RNA sequence: AAUGGCUGAAAGCCUCUCAAGCCAGAAUUUCGUCUAGAUGAAUACUUUGUCUUUUUCUUGUUACUUUAGUACAAUUGAAAAUUAUAUACGUUGUAUUUAUUAUCUCGUGUAUUACUCUAUCAAAAGGGUAGUGAAUACUGAGUUAACAAAUUAAAGCAUAA
RNA sequence: UGUCGGCUCUUCCUAUCCAUUUCAAGCAGAAUUGAAAAAAGGUAUGAUUGUUCACCAUUUAAUAGGGAACGUGAGCUGGGU
RNA sequence: AUAAACAUACUUUGAAUCGGCCAAGUCUGGUAAGCAGGACUGGCGAUGCGGGAUGAACCGAACGUCGAGAUAAAGUGCCAAA
């Protein structure tokens, strides 16, 4: 059996356009290559707008009580309510997101610092094992 | 020492099906795969650093270089336009050139 | 500078045809392919579907002299350089130059069974196929033709794959204990100082 | 594709200059809106430009593009027999929307191009209502399908890279 | 248009082209399929023409017409001497064809076999072998050898005997011998090698090769003829006798 | 058109346990054991518990699914099914196929080996060649009555197809076979149980 | 292959399949066998062990002779399989070229290695054991830097095969 | 650009005459007839005529139809034109 | 209404030429022809260049020697620039 269904309430995150790497909350289902998608634009930002399947990634995550053509006020509501911000942030997606935005504002002098000091840690390892 | 440059490929001249300009060469730089990422390297500059086999009797030097500009992007594919102070040979074709880091404008 | 390494593609779960295309197009660039298991590339079409083919490619050969003619090579290997060979600029040197630059085989060699393999993603066969379409492996298209070290192949890469079994095993016992080490490293009190560091730019 | 809203009158002793016909018009843009309009006139009325004097030409925005509706099209066109009227119905959230699907889709299964299609009118028809084969599964309010054999998807053409390192992998997404 | 009648056509494509071998003795293209579950064997030998005679045979076949006094038959004779076999060799399959890893020798080797290695032997200094005979019982050498042995139980999949005759045993004028590598069918590799090694150095008669009544394949060169014209090459029809410019020719 | 959803299920009987490893079905009852590959990159094959009967209770089912696919894909949903009922039914109760000898003048023997792995029929229409015909592996021959003979096996696929190899060796060639009503024939297939 | 069939849906039944999956079936195809055959491999002997160019002896080849130049042991490059992938996660978002903190010296031992070398057992192994050195971590302290500088060319024939 | 036919020789097409494998019949058997896969192998001897063509007498498993500058003259012949 | 002063009107002397061919939202004879003959226009002949792989006529467009750009017909998996 699948896990992860293309329904009404599951969570995605869009992979490309100028939401990248944003949340977003399926509402309606137009046909098999299209969704609506209205990742409370209050919360996550993304307008309510219809994308292609091939933009988004499914999450483990399903909005519960949200029904079709859900409306802005209330599914705002429940997206709180199942805190999606902080279970999103826990899973190996999340940390993903986080640490690309670590890395971006991360200058020259920093890569310094990081690369000499992960070059000894990592050595010190590979000696202590026997 | 260290390296302060990018490899970028000869590919070949600015060219047609049945013609070719051999005024402006065109590149391939290492880790640019798009034409918004161009913009960077547009005036930089770029040298055909080339090796010759010189006799003892010659004071003329063994290594040798030929220089330009980066000047425009080709393409959607980060493919760039470079004019050389002389015409790279075309036997150069599929060699490695050098992309440095000035002019700088950081 | 000067390319000296050479690129590993593993032939396996890809297409002939969009293989060769991106090869093609590199080897002109002045960069050095090996492209092993050159036999388990992937071909649309059925066997029976693969065979009319070939048949309609051996019928191609000089009348009145058939040693002049087109040379049909049967081993998937030269069935791959003929594919590459067709895309590349012909009689002149820059055409010799970069088809100079290839190799297949029928497995992985000795020296190239050690190497970083890559992948060429526009030519998967994942992605360029329906699933339901039937396809055919080289390897046992060849067969099918008369390329008689098929079984030969089979066996070498047997041994091959047991052999990578248990270095593979032992790898990953060290890693594991590495990765432990490092553990107790990040948090030992005196690594304080640099752990803070990495832990800051999220590396840690 | 765009939709206009287009008036106009006739000036002439055939007809009386008191009576303004309108149309919606779905178009590129207002000069081709226009031009659609004149053969309508010309080839039920006997209005010619000439004679005639145009009024308006303002788009029509959707109101509320962010609503999901069934809409259906009325339409004929010309095959190599004769002249059919079709009815097709698609799912989109606004009107120029849909007449683009439309378009496409009678581009591809009638192997039509768009100078022989006439479209009589597009309205907006219940849940219930669609008969399309396919479109029929989508109306439900459970609708449910897991999209496998996904191709990882690429963040922009900057990590296009033309070789990739390792093995590869779809999704089940 | 199309010929008015219809003929075989003369000649054989299966022999083009037609060139002349090189050497005297002709090597067998391919060895009888090996068996795993039998005894391990030479499977040849080599032996010299020596004319041909006639014998009266019983007929042995029943449900024949043939007389029961006898059958006048041709027979060819062949004298084969004992060959000496003085090395083995193994094989290894490849993507490629066969390879061979390793060639094991003796530790004497008779003059007959070193002047296979030479072109002029009365100027040569004739030290065939010698390094080879003179370290053969040193400590070094001695593990070497061992080795190969134990590379081709491992790594091989056919094993050869390189048998050589004794041209001291006929009436031809070669000194010279002649080298045949003869296959060992038979038990697995292990004891295939085992065989091998038991006959360094020792002589094979034809009777431990071949059986009684045995059907036998022979490869060997034909008898030369030179340059020849079409007629006797292939078999063409002759002209007629009023034909301008020769008539044993192609039209 | 294409289906959004086809789906299928096979109840499964007590005595009989399945394991799914990547479209390979393995089936154990208490006659032996069955497996089977379906190499069908569209179908998902999964076993669950489901209410198939109308008002019954939930019952251990294998799932054969397959999402959305035009109709030539979608046909073979029911066919794997088929097979993984078959497979349930003959590690329960065996197939047996019972094939009758139609001879008209020249009586026909049939020979069969010890062990049952093969059969020989003799004197077929006269015909000095007897054919041999061996059998699959898993399937039984043996000698019901008078010009009767009975395969028994597991497999229906492997018992079929031996029951046709045997008919398909005994073919009266370049005669009218509207007159010439010779061979060995499936009377009937029926289950051992 | 044409054709006859098996199981079997689509289409609750039927059906050899303009479905998945199989079987039997030609003077057919491919191995096997026969002839010619390219790059090749093993062994024997002569050598050489960083390397060629240009001359030059020989019927010809290799080794060889002379004048010079060049490098000098030590971190490179491997899971496999599947993709409707047991579950869960989706681990996102730059393949090669191209990932070393300038140089030298001074200091303590331990530890590590697809590191170099030696000896041995093996072995068509990123092999085992012992020793040695190298680099690195524990983990330092000092010196110095400014202008300059940081891929083989020419000549011979004594001897050996 | 040497213009018919024959002789010699090679190759190619299948719209197949035989041999091989199949299906159908108003196929009981024998002899047949219609069709499919298949062009790897065979497809003749003479009287009359320059003849291609034709007509007879045989034999054969069959004595199929065609192309290659109406194949082929520094290959022959010169019967015809 | 629009255009027209290197506009307009010419005069004298004279060269070559009157074997033509192609296209078609055209026609006649012919079963038809890369056949024979016509009405209108544009071309080839007299004409290169870019594209159609190749081509007297097709599509874009007509040419002093060059540099830089925006283009046309038409294309963008490799040969082949995209």
């Amino acid at each position: 059996v699948f896990s992860r269904f293309v329904e009404v309430g599951r969570v995605v995150l869009m992979k490309t356009g100028p939401f990248a790497s944003k949340l977003a909350v399926i509402v309606e289902i137009l046909d098999h290559n299209r969704v609506l998608v209205d990742g409370p634009q209050a919360i996550t930002g993304v307008p309510r707008q219809v994308v292609n399947l091939n933009t988004i990634s499914l999450t483990s995550f399903v909005v519960n009580k949200v029904t079709r053509g859900m409306t802005h006020k209330k599914l705002c509501l429940r997206f709180t309510q199942d805190a999606i911000i902080k279970r999103f942030n826990k899973t190996a997606t999340g940390k993903a997101i986080e640490k690309r935005i670590l890395r971006e504002k991360m200058t020259d002098f920093d890569k310094f610092q990081v690369s000499i000091i992960n070059r000894k840690i990592n050595a010190a390892a590979k000696i202590a094992v026997s | 020492k260290c390296r302060l440059h990018v490899n970028a490929v000869f590919m070949g001249f600015q060219r047609a099906q049945r013609n070719q300009y051999p005024n402006v060469a065109l590149l391939q730089i290492s880790g640019v795969n798009t034409k918004e990422d161009t913009p960077f390297y547009i005036g930089k500059r770029v040298a055909y650093v080339y090796k010759v086999n010189v006799k003892k009797g010659s004071n003329k030097p063994a290594i040798r270089a030929i220089f330009g500009k980066i000047v425009a992007p080709h393409g959607n594919h980060g493919v760039v336009k470079a004019r050389f102070l002389h015409n790279l040979p075309p036997k150069a074709m599929g060699q490695n050139l050098k992309v440095f880091l000035y002019p700088s404008n950081i | 500078s000067t390319n000296n390494k050479v690129t590993v593609i593993d032939c396996h779960g890809h297409v002939l045809g969009r293989v060769a295309s991106v090869v093609a197009k590199h080897l002109l660039l002045g960069q050095k392919f090996v492209l092993v298991r050159c036999e388990d590339l992937q071909v649309c079409g059925t066997l029976k579907m693969r065979l009319v083919q070939w048949e309609l490619y051996q019928r191609k050969r000089v009348n009145t002299n058939p040693t002049r003619g087109a040379f049909h090579h049967r081993s998937p290997a030269d069935m791959v350089r003929k594919a590459v060979r067709g895309m590349l600029p012909k009689n002149n040197y820059r055409g010799k130059l970069a088809l100079k630059n290839l190799k297949c085989f029928e497995g992985c060699p000795a020296p190239y069974d050690k190497m970083k393999k890559s992948s060429i993603p526009e030519a998967a066969a994942i992605y360029s196929f329906n699933p339901t379409r039937k396809r055919t492996l080289l390897g046992e298209l060849g067969t099918a033709v008369g390329w008689k070290y098929a079984d030969v192949v089979a066996k070498n890469e047997a041994e091959r794959k047991e052999r990578a079994a248990k270095w593979y095993a032992a790898k990953q016992l060290k890693q594991k204990a590495v990765a432990e080490a490092k553990e107790k490293i990040l948090a030992d009190e005196k690594y304080k100082a640099k752990v803070a560091i990495l832990k800051k730019f999220g590396y840690a | 594709m765009k939709e206009y809203y287009i008036t106009a009158r006739c000036t002439d002793k055939a007809h009386n200059p008191n009576e303004i016909f309108r149309s919606r018009v779905f178009a590129p843009n207002y000069v081709v809106a226009k031009s659609k309009f004149w053969m309508m006139l010309k080839k039920q009325h006997k209005v010619k430009k000439i004679n005639a004097e145009l009024l308006q030409c303002q788009p029509i925005f959707e109101k509320n593009p962010t609503v999901v509706k069934n809409y259906q099209i009325f339409l004929r066109y010309v095959s190599a027999g004769g002249i059919h009227n079709i009815t097709k119905q698609y799912r989109d959230v606004t009107r120029v929307g849909a007449v683009r699907q439309m378009y496409n889709d009678l581009a591809s299964q009638y192997r039509t191009r768009q100078d022989k299609i006439q479209l009589i009118s597009i309205t907006t028809v219940g849940d219930k209502a669609v008969k399309n084969p396919v479109l029929h599964q989508f109306v439900g309010h459970h609708v449910k399908f897991p999209m496998v054999h996904c191709k990882p998807v690429i963040a922009s053409k900057r990590f296009n890279l033309p070789i990739k390192a390792g093995k590869l992998t779809t999704k089940l997404c | 248009s199309h010929r008015k009648f219809e003929a075989p056509r003369h000649g054989s494509l299966a022999f083009h082209p037609r060139k002349r071998v090189h050497k005297v003795r002709a090597t067998v293209s391919a060895f009888p399929k090996d068996n795993a579950a039998e005894k391990p064997h030479l499977t040849g030998f080599l032996g010299f023409k020596a004319g041909m005679t006639h014998v009266i045979r019983e007929v042995k076949r029943t449900n024949t017409k043939l007389p029961k006094d006898g059958v006048l038959e041709p027979v060819t004779i062949i004298e084969t001497p004992p060959m000496v076999v003085a090395g083995f060799v193994g094989y290894k399959k490849t993507t490629t064809g066969l390879k061979p890893i390793t060639a094991v020798f003796a530790e004497h080797i008779a003059d007959e076999f070193k002047r296979r290695y030479t072109k002029k032997w009365y100027k040569n200094t004739k030290n065939q072998f010698a390094v080879h005979t003179e370290k053969y019982n040193d400590v070094k050498a001695k593990s070497k050898r061992e080795r190969q042995i134990r590379l081709i139980k491992n790594r091989c999949d056919v094993v050869r005997v390189i048998a050589h005759t004794q041209m001291a045993l006929v009436p031809l004028k070669q000194k010279k011998a002649e080298v045949m590598e003869i296959q060992i069918n038979g038990g697995s590799i292990a004891e295939k090698v085992d065989f091998a090694v038991s006959l360094l150095e020792k002589q094979i008669s034809v009777n431990s090769v071949f059986g009684t009544d045995e059907c036998i394949d022979v490869c060997s060169v034909t008898k030369g003829h030179g340059y020849n014209g079409v007629i006797k090459r292939f078999g063409v029809r002759h002209l007629p006798r009023k034909t301008h410019r020769g008539l044993r020719k192609v039209a | 058109p294409r289906l959004l959803k086809k789906t299928e299920h096979v109840v499964i009987p007590e005595g009989v346990n399945i394991e799914i490893n990547r479209k390979n079905i393995k089936v154990t009852g208490p006659r032996g054991s069955l497996t089977r590959e379906f190499q069908h990159p569209k179908v998902d094959i999964y076993a669950s518990k489901l209410v198939v009967k109308k008002e019954g209770p939930k019952e251990n089912v294998v799932v054969i699914d397959m999402w959305y696919g035009n109709r030539r894909d979608s046909a073979v949903v029911r066919t794997i099914a088929s097979h993984i009922k078959n497979m349930i039914t003959g590690v329960t109760k065996g197939y047996q196929y019972k094939m009758r000898v139609v001879y008209a003048h020249f009586p026909v023997t049939l020979v069969i080996a010890d062990d049952g792995k093969s059969i020989q029929v003799q004197n077929f229409l006269g015909e000095k060649r007897t054919r041999h015909i061996e059998m699959y592996d898993g399937v039984v021959v043996k000698k019901l009555g008078k010009d009767e003979i009975c395969l028994e096996g597991n497999d229906v696929e492997k018992v079929s197809q031996s029951a046709a190899n045997i008919h398909a060796a005994n073919l009266v060639r370049n005669k009218d076979i509207r007159q010439f009503l010779d061979g060995v024939y499936v009377s009937e297939k029926c289950l051992i149980e």
